[PDB]
This record gives C-alpha cells, structure tokens and sequence, in this order.
C-alpha cells in the first residue's frame, strides 16, 4: 500500500507515514488568538512539498544536516515569502526517505534539534542552504558531537527517528514551530536543524550500488507572515 | 550562470566579404521572452563597448547592418558590409540587465586588404644617448598590408644575435594596414668599432630583401575612472569609479576584468543603489568593490594583490540595453620594480630612412620602467596616417617604445615638429624636438 | 517501468505548462508540477496532463 | 465630499465618482460558469490602483494613449501574473482626474478604444509600457485620426467621457473585458487602449502653472489566469 499525499503542484508517494513523529507531540498549528494580531496568511503555494538534493550515502559517509527555514532559502515561494516579510514563523514536516535494496545493511538517525548551534562562526559558514552540511569523524563539525562537545549516545533526546534499513526505509519528523519569541524573522535564525546520522555504518552485498541515495522532502505547514498593511482614516 | 564558448577565435576577413562570430552556450540563453545573448565588436586597448544586446535589438553607437539572432544558446552575430574599422574582437553573452555574466574567450575577426611593399627606414643614433652609451639603430617598418613584418639588423656584415628586441603595432585602421619599428641598441665602444649597422625587411610584398645600410662616422550614463596605479608586492591597489551625471545605475557598478592574454569576464557588481552588491564564485577574497556616498561614486578595491588580480577596474553603470557606459579601466599593476624617467631621445630624419616622399622624424623614450610612453606629436595636435606601435618587455621589467612620426622630405628646415613623451608613473616632463641632419 | 523487481529509485516527472520552457535542471522542474514517482513502491506513473488554450480549440 | 478608495496597499482620494462611465453599460465580472474551466482566481493583490507616471499637458499637447494591459507590464503583482500565466482577462477600471486651478479653461475627452490598432508595426513600437504613447498633429501616429484615417469627431461613439476644466476635474471609465475569445495571453494582446485628447486647446492665466498634471490610475478588476495544475490518479 502506498499514499500518494499532495500539496497543489507537488506529490509525494510515501509507503505508510505509520511510525511519523512530531516532536513533542505538539501538533504545528498557526498563531492563536493569544488581525491585531497581523497574521498575513499565505497558507497556498508556500505549504507544498519541496525536494533538497539527494545526498549519496557512502560507507565512509560521516553524515548531513541541514538547518530550517534556511534549506528552503530558495525553494521557490516559501524562500520569497522569507523577504518580502519581515516575521514570519512555519512548521515542518520533513520526510526522509531512502530507498535501498533488500541486500543493504545499515542504519541512520534522523534528529531533529531545536536551535541547532554546530560549533566547530560566519554566517555563510553555517547555512549550507539547500545542500546541507555534511560531518567530519575527528569545516565539518565533529560526527559523535554535532559540533556542541556532546556523547552521541544521548542524541535521542531530540525528536528522533532512526532508519534502520532491515525494517522501515522511510522517516518523517513533523516539526512544529519553536522559538522564544512567537514569530520572528525567517531569514536571521533557524529555528530548527536536521542532523542525519548512520548509526550502523552502511554495507551491502558484493556487485550491488554502493552509494544508496537519502533524499529530504521538506514541506512548510501552517506558515504566516508580518505586515506592511498600515491603516487611514478619515 | 548561463556559459559560452566562442568557436574559431582566429578568422580574417577582408574587405567586400562577410565576417560572422558563433556563440555555443552550455545553458539556455533566454528563459522570460527575449534572449540574453548579445554581439560585440571590441578592438584593443579599449573598454566594454555598446555593439547590441538583447540578441536582437541593437546597442548605442552603432549601424543598422549588424543583424540579430539566437533565440536560445545556440547565437551569433552579424556584418554586411566588411572593412579596416571592422577589425574587432567578438564575444556573444548570456545577460541582458541582470547582475549575473559570463562570457567566453573569444572569437576575434580580423581585416585584410592588397598586399604592399614594407620600405626601409634606418635612423641613426642620438648624441645623448650615445654619450650615455646607449646607441641604438633605429628601423621602422610601417605601411604594409602584411603581418610579418621582420627586421634583422646586422653588425660588421653580419646578423645580430641576442642585440635586438623589435616591437610589431597594431592592424591600423585606414587602409588595412600595420607598423613595426624596431632598434639595435649596443655600448658606445660597440657602435663606435662597428662600421656599419644596416637593418633588413623582408616582407610579403617584394621579390627581394630591402635595406638601409648608414655608416657610423658622418650619420545616457558615464564614469571617468583614474590613470595607472603602481604598488609593491602585498600591497594595495585600488581604482576610482566616479560619474558625470547624478547618480550611477539602477542595478548596479557591475565590473568586467581585462587582464593581459584575454578577452574579457565578470568579476563583482557592487551597487551605488543603497549598499548591497553581488560578485561571482570564482573571485572570492580579492573582489572589495564598496560604493562611496560622498559625490556618487564606487569602489573596485581587491586586497592581497597578485598577478591574477592585477587588472584594469571600472564600472559599466549600465540603466537600459540601448543606452550603456563603461570606464576608463584604471590599470592595478603588481610587480618588484622601481620606476624610472623616461628620456626622449631625438632621431633625425636623413637621407637613408627617407623614401622620396617621406621622412621619418620622431624620438625614442627607452629606459622607462613601469610602462607609460606615450609619444604624442605638438603636444597632441595633429595625428594622421600615424600609429602607436605596442612596449616591448624587458627582462629588467623595463619599457623601450620606438615610435616614428612620418613627415615630408622636404619640410626639414621651415617647420619643426616636437614629440612629447610623457611618463605619469616617474612623473617626469620632456618634449624634445626633432631637427634634420645634413649628414 | 519494467526493469528489476528489486530495482529500486525515485524519478520526477514534471509538467511544464506552454508559454514556458521546458526545465533543465531538476531543482527548476521540482519548483513545477511534478510528481515524485518512487519506481520500488509503483511501477507505474500516471498522470492526465490539463487542458489549456486561449483559442479554445488548439490548432495541429 | 471626497470618497477615498482602497485596494489593499493602494488608496486614492476622489471627488464624485458620480460621472463613472461602464464601457458598453456591461460591469466587468469573471468568467460564469458559461474548476473545469480552469479559472485560477487571483483576485488578491494583483487588483489594486496603479498609478502611471503623470503626463503634463500644456498648451501645444497633442494627445497621449496607452495599452491596456500593456501598461501594467511592469506594475508589481499584476505585471508578474501576465508571465507566470499563459491566459488570463481582466477589466479594469481607470481613473483620470487632472488637478487644474479655477484659473485653467481646457477640455480633454478620454477614449476606451476596444482593440485599439494604432496605425502610423514592431512590437516595441506599438507598447509604450508605463508611459505611453504620444499623438502627433500631421513615431506618432495622427491624433484627429489615432492612426486610423477616421474623422476625429466620431471618436465619442467609443467609450469616452470629456473632462471639461470648467466642470469636472475628473474621469473614470470601467472597461470590462473584451475580446473575441473568453480568456487569452494578456501578454500579446491589448484588449484596450486608453487614448486622451485634447479637445478645447488648454490655455490658463498670465502667471500660472502653464503645465497642468493628469494621472492614470488603471486598477485591474475581477482578473484571472490559465492553469499549470495538471491531475494525477491511482
């Protein structure tokens, strides 16, 4: 059985979204009631599913990750959206799949992490747009580390969805919208950032691809932005 | 980034024929409606001239034969009529207005014309220069429809071997035509035990080789940029950019880099707009183009300076695909070389270097380091029939021009002619004037 | 698609509508309509292109 | 009393809108359903008054004109639309007032001219854009004829409306929309085309502004474009 789900002009097969987190268990969902409260809502091309580059996973691969709002600084509307407005604040289903074949061993964390400051500083240095950012096993934040001088081991703490090939192929986090504020600028701040990591180191059979291909499908949910709309009166 | 390959950068076409200047683009050249391909026509030692743009309409300062095509990547350019002006190298783009080029090499179109015969003009050497030491034998070798255009000098009934350094001009625009003036520079006490210093040129156009053999006893928007900058190794060499009019364009002071052994490419485009500006990948840490908020004006600044960065800056602040402007393209040198004065030397016009209807009556400023001679003729009055020849290279990394302004045989006693040679880099004034020898 | 059963891979189909130019890059035709056709989940991509013209009748 | 008319971002203050003159006595309105007939409704941003740059008549003005949509080819949103989209068909409401002092006798009659064929041929040459065209009084195409060899005097026979300086300082025709077809390319097609002539010569006072302003002000009403959304099925 597969679900073919649909967003205006873009469409994604998904097997079965069965083993789909959102962090926290919070749903994404707009600004509540606590006009006034300037909630320009384009709710309509910006909300489509969008498809990063497809990273190749290798046996020597490290790992990927990719910062949001900032992945989708380009993917079409959504990145516009993230200019001619100031505020601005979505959620996120991101869907990680990564078909293999039956004779692929392997396995992959999927962590989503609020607030996700790589250490090791410039900008540019950390927004790897739409190609991500990928690890290093010793610029590359450390692997076991994501950056921050941490234990791996203790990255399930974050939302988290782990790929092991000999079970589910696919992952999806939903990520609602984080902050300490209750909008913000898109541009200057990511609110979140997705690190994937190969727990189990990939391996395969004999004469078989050896680089499987992990593609992301970021989709903006319930996304609003500032105002310019000012008022008259007579 | 839209690419392009221009094919067949050598081509000669003469007069009364039909040239043309492909274009082969990687991607797309045209993605909204029109095309962003374009057809040029840029000759040497000049700036980002308006030929067309757009593909199909035509750009400022130009006539209505050349046509338009290439709707996609697939472009070209074209001339219906064929002549010496025509000789200019072609480069198709892939932008219209936007802040985003790169352009090919090349796809140059050359002129020819009737062959004509190469005549001997051998001049002697000057006293100053003698005294000095620094004699040298002089031979021009000027109006000539042919590229080759030697000049072997000998010594004693003998070629010189490892005793010359000749310099070929540029295809002048008047009848297809070229120049060559070339010297023999030796010692005093070699000149003096030398007999005779004779000079041949056996060129394509006649049957035999001709000389001049002389004994050694008896004989819509715009932007001035600034001049030539000169700076050491780890040094800093900027550019000025700034306008006369009200303000810059509406994009951006967009800059194309011209380095020695190429056509041309983009580097950065800085905006006078408000502050933010837009470079290339490639260039990245030699590429500081600021904008100034004083009278208008922009900066092409590159810290950490090599020999790749050494180029002519300017800024083409271009609003419209019709109306463009470009700069003076202020040159950024980056060398170990300390600067000289140049000394015009006078060389009179005998009997020998005329031709019955001709005498060669010009200066020679040698020994000039950071290449700036300029030899103009009246402080810049008349220029006619006249031709820059190009600096040769020193191994010391010095500059010896030779450049021989034609008079009448005749007018050698009535009239004097005074040639400037100008050096901004030493700073050093000298206009020496040219009588005649009786000889 | 009719290659291996245990082949496996995902391929983008997109339409680009008239007036337009045909995408060249993935990135621009994923901007478009497109489906994300996964070969390994179904062998078959369908998908009725609409129908368009201001000549309500398009001419051969 | 002055109204003061809003489209989003866009106010203009008017007189008496009480001269308002509908081309034909036909509203313009969107296609009747005489989804399926693909009518993606952007009736957003995309209407809101525009304001063409002002023209300054004076004494020996011949006439300006301008093509509609052509104008708007530029104008924001609405310029945008009439590229993302293939069809589309909008009306449209313009809105000439010319500010005059009591101390100015003139007349202007404004002229929504259907399909509007501007005689003396190039593309370019026919779509002034944003500022117009200009007439000439014997390239410019003959005012008392507008290109056409036609008898000046009949043009009152096209939706028209005369502002007089000594009455009225104001016009505004509402085309609606107008083609032989029921949608089509906005882009290579004028529908319209608004021509203003001067009718009584404008002549003022000794010492007064010899140069008086008249602005367009040309909103796009209940406009709507072709699709891209195509269907999918399992």
């Amino acid at each position: 059985r597969v679900l073919q789900l649909t967003l205006g002009n873009s469409t994604i097969t998904t097997q079965e979204a069965a083993n789909s987190v959102v962090a926290y268990g919070r749903w994404p969902e707009y600004l509540r009631d606590s006009p006034v409260d300037q909630p320009t809502e384009p709710d309509v091309a910006a909300c489509r599913f969008y498809t990063l580059d497809t990273v190749s996973w290798t046996k020597e691969s490290r790992g990927w990750w990719w910062k949001l709002p900032d992945a989708l600084r380009d993917m079409g509307l959504f990145g516009q959206n993230m200019y001619y407005h100031y505020l601005g604040r979505s959620g996120y289903t991101v869907h990680v799949q990564c078909n293999a074949s039956k004779f692929h061993q392997g396995a992959l964390g999927v962590f989503a992490v609020p607030e996700m400051c790589l250490a090791g500083t410039s900008y540019q240095n950390a927004n790897p747009g739409e190609k991500g950012g990928t690890f290093t096993g010793t610029f590359c934040p450390v692997d076991y580390l994501l950056g921050n001088g941490t234990l791996l081991g203790n990255a399930f703490v974050f939302p988290h969805q782990i790929i092991n090939l000999r079970t589910n192929n696919c992952a999806t986090l939903v990520l609602p919208y984080v902050n300490s504020l209750s909008i913000d600028s898109m541009v200057k701040h990511n609110n979140w950032g997705i690190a994937i990591l190969p727990l189990a180191p990939l391996n395969f059979a004999s004469e078989s691809s050896p680089e499987i291909p992990i593609t992301l499908t970021i989709a903006p949910m319930c996304c609003e932005f500032n105002g310019l709309r000012n008022i008259t009166l007579p | 980034x839209x690419x392009x390959x221009x094919x067949x950068x050598x081509x000669x076409x003469x007069x009364x024929x039909x040239x043309x200047x492909x274009c082969x683009x990687x991607x797309x050249x045209x993605x909204x409606x029109x095309x962003x391909x374009x057809x040029x026509x840029x000759x040497x030692x000049x700036x980002x001239x308006x030929x067309x743009x757009x593909x199909x309409x035509x750009x400022x300062x130009x006539x209505x034969x050349x046509x338009x095509x290439x709707x996609x990547x697939x472009x070209x350019x074209x001339x219906x009529x064929x002549x010496x002006x025509x000789x200019x190298x072609x480069x198709c783009x892939x932008x219209x207005x936007x802040x985003x080029x790169x352009x090919x090499x090349x796809x140059x179109x050359x002129x020819x014309x009737x062959x004509x015969x190469x005549x001997x003009x051998x001049x002697x050497x000057x006293x100053x220069x003698x005294x000095x030491x620094x004699x040298x034998x002089x031979c021009x070798x000027x109006x000539x429809x042919x590229x080759x255009x030697x000049x072997x000098x000998x010594x004693x009934x003998x070629x010189x071997x490892x005793x010359x350094x000749x310099x070929x001009x540029x295809x002048x625009x008047x009848x297809x035509x070229x120049x060559x003036x070339x010297x023999x520079x030796x010692x005093x006490x070699x000149x003096x035990x030398x007999x005779x210093x004779x000079c041949x040129x056996x060129x394509x156009x006649x049957x035999x080789x001709x000389x001049x053999x002389x004994x050694x006893x008896x004989c819509x928007x715009x932007x001035x940029x600034x001049x030539x900058x000169x700076x050491x190794x780890x040094x800093x060499x900027x550019x000025x950019c700034x306008x006369x009019x009200x303000x810059x364009x509406x994009x951006x002071x967009x800059x194309x880099x011209x380095x020695x052994x190429x056509x041309x490419x983009x580097x950065x485009x800085x905006x006078x707009x408000x502050x933010x500006x837009x470079x290339x990948x490639x260039x990245x840490x030699x590429x500081x183009x600021x904008x100034x908020x004083x009278x208008x004006x922009x900066x092409x600044x590159x810290x950490x300076x090599x020999x790749x960065x050494x180029x002519x800056x300017x800024c083409x602040x271009x609003x419209x695909x019709x109306x463009x402007x470009x700069x003076x393209x202020x040159x950024x040198x980056x060398x170990x070389x300390x600067x000289x004065x140049x000394x015009x030397x006078x060389x009179x016009x005998x009997x020998x270097x005329x031709x019955x209807x001709x005498x060669x009556x010009x200066c020679x400023x040698x020994x000039x380091x950071x290449x700036x001679x300029x030899x103009x003729x009246x402080x810049x009055x008349x220029x006619x029939x006249x031709x820059x020849x190009x600096x040769x290279x020193x191994x010391x990394x010095x500059x010896x021009x030779x450049x021989x302004x034609x008079x009448x045989x005749x007018x050698x006693x009535x009239x004097x002619x005074x040639c400037x040679x100008x050096x901004x880099x030493x700073x050093x004034x000298x206009x020496x004037x040219x009588x005649x020898x009786x000889c | 698609f009719c290659g291996s059963m245990m082949a496996t891979g995902k391929l983008l189909v997109s339409y680009a509508p008239p007036g337009a130019d045909p995408p060249k890059k993935r990135k621009e035709a994923m901007l478009g309509t497109h489906v994300i056709w996964d070969i390994g989940l179904q062998s078959s991509c369908t998908m009725v292109v609409p129908w368009i013209s201001n000549t309500t009748y398009r001419q051969t």
